[PDB]
């Protein structure tokens, strides 16, 4: 079992972008998914503290939705500061360890 | 989404019950949004084993006539309602345990007719006490509402017309050493305190609480039944007189979407197992496992010692890996100590296997393991032989 | 309020060990899982493992044989030791408080991450 | 996708049955495409309580010998097959209810040996009548096919060799006042009439019908069992002789995709509850709720009065909000009238709670409510004490 | 994803068991990746009915005292542990079937007191033989580990202190004509042979095998229990001494993701039906159908003849269309031959309906068909009347 | 065949009531739910509530305190009254026959909608 | 619980357009979804009378499909007359009331 | 290794029959389903039906009345006959070994397809 | 019951293309899906021998994923030799026969 995510994303400013993570039944179908944001040369920070909930201090344009076996993080508005690497993490019952997917790098166009 | 397993952190004293006292656990936890400020504080809460219901011990007196004939031989037995004074005297003599009480009951020797009056007392029976009205509730009492036993009549009626009930103590005296002190953090939204984090590390929601008073100290009865002594809003009302009755809660069900898949389904599966228990009047270790609480809130554990159903109060904590509960062969850690086993029987259906290894029904199933020991079914005797027919 | 700071060696010769340790300040260590996250330069993150305030341990299966984690509640410090150091080991290591999904409803996920510290192999 | 609840619109007279007469309901409704033209019309249909099967009342005669010895004392009992004439006379004397019949049976007084011949008649038993062949069907008859009872032999065989069956009437006479007139709209596709809408407002599919004749008026037996008097295509065939037998339907199952999730699953859950009833020989209010039809089509309601299983014919209507069925406390509207409760027991497992409030098992479960009253299980006696062993 | 149905290809001789010998089947099949080279080869395997466990027939001796008084009359019965020589003599005389043995047991005639010593032998009982240690296993033996019966003591202990066990033969002699020869293709990855395809056309995985020796020919005990004589790696170890014990397998569970939905769920549904059987001590044709293997691997079939639970070894093959199993009315093809029916009862709950038509519980359910014959429940007597209390 | 026509006041002063009523022509009112739908100018639609031919009522929780619906089968007319009128009330109101999903298999959804009538608040 | 739908859609002529509605388990997973079409200044009309079925008089290019928790209305061919506001409606068991999603406005390009 | 070759008539008059037959070489016919796939020129594929080595048959419902399939294990050949030939029949026919999903775990799906043979109707 | 697939697909070189098949519960939700590749004038060949597995000799850029009621075949890299007609096949329990969907024709752009 592993988490699969797109290698890279690109989009024009002022446009909705969607990033998707795909996992097995024991990853997404049984546990919550947390998305992280990491700027280059800095430690990652928790963009969403639950599959849908947002921690304080996060712009409201970030919103995530979870399908039964897949997750999705959609940014309604694209800004120059939204260029970052996004990594999705989830727990695996069978593995008994955290699983990190391949980070997608979003570049504004 | 639910944790793989939950284990009690602290276990109260065991008490005996029958199949009719079982109830499906509550799997709902209340979460609040906006409480971002935490500040250490001290609070007081009830000790384990007293949170559910203070229990008053008692005994029931049922009289029977041991007449016979006398060369002819024929036995005669008819029941009657006795007097409280003779009932108390009989209890005192049975408490003495002298052989004189045993014979006065067991052997009639009614030897023309001859008769011998007898008063039989049943093994101690327990009844919940309601603090607000000082009333005793129990299945034995008709209608489940016996009131003012100490205030007016020492004896209370029973379903059997020839049976009456007697508390062990002459008067309803309750010790007030039921409080323990713990540390915690207080969650405050704006100025109001929405909730508090307890010693165990679990968030407790203060929403929907009511003001009660036990032992003369004012407190709040939380949604889950836990009582904590802390500051209360004057706006908050007093708890409704009715207590210990069939589920009559309202706000939580409407306000919190009882997720169909998450709560309604689990409730139906639990009710299926409970219904099977009532119909077959027997239990199995696998079926007992279906009554465990799936969330960290306070609940009740079950087990069977000497073919008798047992229960106790406990606080449940979540488990992430089966390693923590069973570190090595033959140990089930509870509160950081290897729990002792009575006849190789643990709580909530956990048993010691023939290989000298701890077996958990929900752990073995996840490994596609199967064992005949868990399936085996054993009948449980009814708690009230005479009172309830 | 709580924040973590990583400390330890920056460069290590091959076939030696890593003594990285991080401190916790502003809050108690009870009721929380504590783990270590490492990231190769320019690649994705990896989970070394975690430890509990009680002392139960868990490790990534790919590194189960080489890593050990120790904790000392008396001084609010937990450390990580790797038995064998190779050129692959070079990465940036992070300390993180792990709040399990169901342990406490107030906290979800890995809340606080310390400043990344680089470790190089000569 | 199914409605939250269904309630009968009209209830027929109650009749007694046992556990073996239960059957899982049909949850399939047939929908047709292309019928866009509607035109008012009048039609005739059977009244409630006669649609399922016209029933002929009867009684069974089983003879036993009450010999004994005579100072010695010993009783002797052996069974025999009686004659129809004495059986009818015995029935007439039991119908009179005179004490003379009671003694001629209850007390043997066989006082060297002495014997007293006796003929015992069982409480009335009922048997379905088949209109096409005028044959009586029932479990008591061996093989379930008794034919020409009126035409040739007044008595019919029973599984017990010493038992015979007798209709209450000397001849099979059936009243023909079983028809009611209702309005409706006729759905026509092109020229052919695919279906009709009934008085209750439910669309009825005319596909797969067969021509039958009851009381001399020609009609059509629909797919769901309802019979309506209307114009029929000459091409349509006559109904197959076999009736009232194990399910032998074909077109609907193949033509309509029995959705696995929607129909097969519900059928399996129903069969699980039915199997549990047969194995344990006992019923509970929760388990009775699983036999309710989930769709508006005609069906059968169940209830338990005086510890006896009861059933009746009914037409089911869908419900959108629980408010409509229970407008105020203590009323369950049926046909626009508060239905009366016998010993606080309604149909389909609905009961009156201890708080004087209507409890619906599928409504309480959706609110995560639980009650011990619904779970309680009670044994049901078998309908045929002697005929069936 | 699972096939719609599976049917045995070859059936071994039927043997009697009780409810306690039942076990949920294994639905896991091991698939290997990279084996792209096939080459015809010949191999040897055990015949059907011997693969599970070689069984040694035996008998149990339990003595009872038939004393009485002697005009007074009173009977007296007490049990004792007998001697092996008299037990063997009694068995020989019972094998003769002479009336003298029958009377020496059935009629006490103990006619001041008078006594008559008696030795009672129970119907033959069977015990599995372990080839590695030549030990006999059975529920009757205490602890399930009787060892060296032939080597040291002709008799083995039983749970009842007054009961002992005796093999029918004086010494444990086993015929070695248990081998059949079949063709196959050998699947090789690189140089190593990962698996082989058998005569039935099913791929068998050689992973996780251990070296065993039966009848002096070396072989490999596969993961599923099948034993085949073929070349083995020297690296492969010998089979662990323990055999025929509670499931203690490890690699397959961890290495193969036990899909929650595919394996864990089916296992839970099977365990539910098995638990219901144990609690109610009765079986039904529908419930027996839930114990069938869902995959082509070797398994065990069940049926009930003369109200006695039966079982046999079989090899299962998948079915794609219900036409193949039931080509015409009244025939269930097995191995290309219409299987014969004993009292209209087939294996795995398949029965002959009243209409003279084959009914399959999982076929009728898929058509929304229902029948009362399948639901009917019948109690099964325990296999060991005295040994096990 | 069946069609509905809305009738009522076009402008209303604040703190008054709305007397909107619509008629049914060409079909009987039995076995059908009847409700009212309103739409603010340029925004989405909103469901005020419905009534049954029997007389059971149901209302939108956001407007449960302000709206009442009455029916009169004798003249094939049903009406809607709002207790309090504010500037927010201005919208276009629609009458619709509500055929429940499971009530009658022949009819699904809100079949017929009457011509929208505007209501303004001065 | 509420129904979420895209704010607006745009597409070149002769191209398939898909409109999607997302709901909870009690909205789409338990009851049928009906899509309406409203021209400006006119009362809305029922474009589809069931999740998949089409009422008479509707061009065949309109077709809707329903996922377990989501719905979708796809128009195979884009015409100048297809520019309209589309609103999806579904029943909610828990609410016991009809729910209307945010109407999507389709503009030809 | 195993490969199949189709044989038979190329053109057939209307109202006649098709005698197409294909051979199997390099492997035995046991434990496998054998079927026939046809494709109209420029359109999608269609499944005529299959047969088993035992002899049980199955056919496409749309062509159940017109097609029969016969097998002869002694010579490793199976054939297909169509009772009625129309202009619609013209298509390219393929022979294929059908390995069921659950019959043998080693083989999944229709493994081997023979070279397509065209059949025309005059 | 039938299998629905797109009529045609087109894409620039060096770009991921996804082809999707939609079926009922008895088609995809109960049995595996096999995708075939057919060049013009040649017999089709089995591109994937299981829903996810690849038979030997197939370039690794082909990969298929299966949703509960739908399937998908995504080609990570587009090459001039990838222009072919793709047909998805699945078994139907109720029909008891193989079902072939409408083949999608992929053209490089
Ligand atoms: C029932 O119990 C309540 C609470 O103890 C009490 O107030 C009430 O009077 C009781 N009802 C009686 C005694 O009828
Ligand atoms: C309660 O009443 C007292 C009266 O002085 C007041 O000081 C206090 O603030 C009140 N608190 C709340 C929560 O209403
Ligand atoms: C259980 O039974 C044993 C044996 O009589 C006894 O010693 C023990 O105290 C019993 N335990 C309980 C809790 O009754
Ligand atoms: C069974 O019943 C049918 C219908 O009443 C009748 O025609 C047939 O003759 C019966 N079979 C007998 C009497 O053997
Ligand atoms: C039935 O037959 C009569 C004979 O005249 C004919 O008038 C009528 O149209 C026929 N109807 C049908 C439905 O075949
Ligand atoms: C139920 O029992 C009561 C009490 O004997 C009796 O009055 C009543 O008529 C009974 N009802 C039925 C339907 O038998
Ligand atoms: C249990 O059985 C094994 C295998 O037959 C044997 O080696 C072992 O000695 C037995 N244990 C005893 C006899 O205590
Ligand atoms: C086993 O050992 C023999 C010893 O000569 C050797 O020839 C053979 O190749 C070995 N095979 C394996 C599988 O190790
Ligand atoms: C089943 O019972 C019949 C009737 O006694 C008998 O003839 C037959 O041999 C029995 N079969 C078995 C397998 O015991």
């Amino acid at each position: 079992s592993v988490l699969t995510q797109s290698p890279s994303a690109s989009d024009t400013p002022g446009q909705r972008v969607t990033i998707s993570c795909s996992g097995s039944s024991s990853n997404i179908g049984s546990n919550y998914v947390y998305w992280y944001q990491q700027f280059p040369g800095t430690a990652p920070k928790l963009l969403i503290y639950k599959s849908d909930k947002r921690p304080s201090g996060v712009p409201d344009r970030f919103s995530g939705s979870t399908s039964g076996t897949s997750a999705s993080l959609a940014i309604s508005g694209l800004r120059s500061e939204d260029e970052a690497d996004y990594y999705c993490a989830a727990w695996d019952n069978r593995l008994s360890g955290w699983l990190f997917g391949g980070g997608t790098k979003l570049t504004v166009l | 989404k639910f944790p793989i397993y939950t284990i009690p952190d602290k276990l109260g004293p065991w008490s005996p019950i029958d199949i009719h006292h079982l109830s499906c656990p509550n799997n709902l936890v209340v979460e609040d949004e906006g409480c971002t400020n935490l500040s250490g504080f001290s609070y007081m809460e009830l000790k384990v084993g007293y949170i559910s219901a203070i229990k008053m011990n008692g005994f029931t007196c049922t009289g029977v006539v041991t007449e016979a004939e006398t060369v002819t031989t024929t036995f005669k037995r008819k029941h009657f309602r006795p007097t409280p004074d003779a009932c108390r005297a009989a209890y005192n003599w049975k408490m003495a345990g002298d052989p004189r009480y045993e014979e006065s009951l067991h052997n009639p020797y009614p030897d023309v007719k001859t008769t011998k009056e007898s008063l039989v007392i049943i093994s101690p029976s327990v009844a919940d006490l309601d603090p607000y009205d000082r009333s005793l509730h129990s299945r034995v009492f008709p209608g489940g509402n016996c009131s003012g036993v100490a205030v007016s009549s020492t004896y209370c009626s029973t379903n059997h017309d020839y049976t009456i009930w007697m508390p062990e103590n002459p008067r309803l005296g309750m010790s007030c050493d039921i409080f323990t002190n713990s540390r915690g953090k207080r969650a405050s939204k704006g100025s109001e305190t929405c909730g508090f984090v307890d010693e165990r590390g679990l968030y407790k929601s203060l929403k929907g609480a009511c003001k009660l008073k036990l032992c003369g100290v004012l407190g709040l009865r939380l949604m889950d039944g836990t009582w904590v002594a802390m500051q209360t809003s004057n706006e908050t009302k007093w708890c409704p007189p009715g207590q210990l009755v069939n589920l009559h809660d309202f706000r939580s069900d409407e306000i919190e979407h009882l997720v169909v898949e998450e709560l309604v389904k689990k409730r139906e599966e639990c009710l299926d197992a409970l219904e099977s228990i009532m119909t077959t009047k027997s239990v199995s270790f696998r079926r007992l496992s279906h009554l465990r609480k799936l969330v960290p809130g306070f609940g009740k554990a079950y087990t069977i010692f000497n073919k008798t159903l047992m229960e106790a109060d406990a606080h449940y904590k979540s488990v992430r890996t089966w390693n923590e509960i069973i570190p090595s062969k033959g140990c089930l850690r509870v509160g950081g100590r290897c729990h002792p086993h009575v006849n190789g029987v643990f709580f909530n259906g956990i048993i010691l296997g023939p290989d000298g290894n701890v077996l958990i029904p929900e752990m073995q199933s996840s490994l596609l393991q199967q064992h005949m020991e868990l399936l085996v079914s054993s009948v449980i005797p009814l708690m009230h032989p005479l009172a309830d027919p | 309020q709580v924040h973590l700071q990583e400390s330890g060696p920056g460069l290590v010769k091959p076939s030696e060990t890593l003594s990285l340790t991080c401190t916790v300040s502003g809050d108690s260590m009870n009721n929380f899982y504590w783990g270590w996250i490492r990231q190769p330069a320019g690649k994705g993150l990896e989970w070394i493992g975690y430890i509990y305030y009680s002392g139960t341990t868990n490790y990534n299966p790919s590194l189960k044989s080489r890593v050990t984690i120790s904790i000392d509640t008396s001084k609010n410090q937990f450390s990580l030791k790797v038995n064998s150091v190779t050129a692959a080991d070079t990465a940036v290591y992070y300390c993180a408080r792990d709040s399990g999904d169901y342990v406490s409803y107030y906290y979800y996920g890995m809340d606080v991450w310390g400043p990344g510290t680089t470790v190089t192999v000569s």
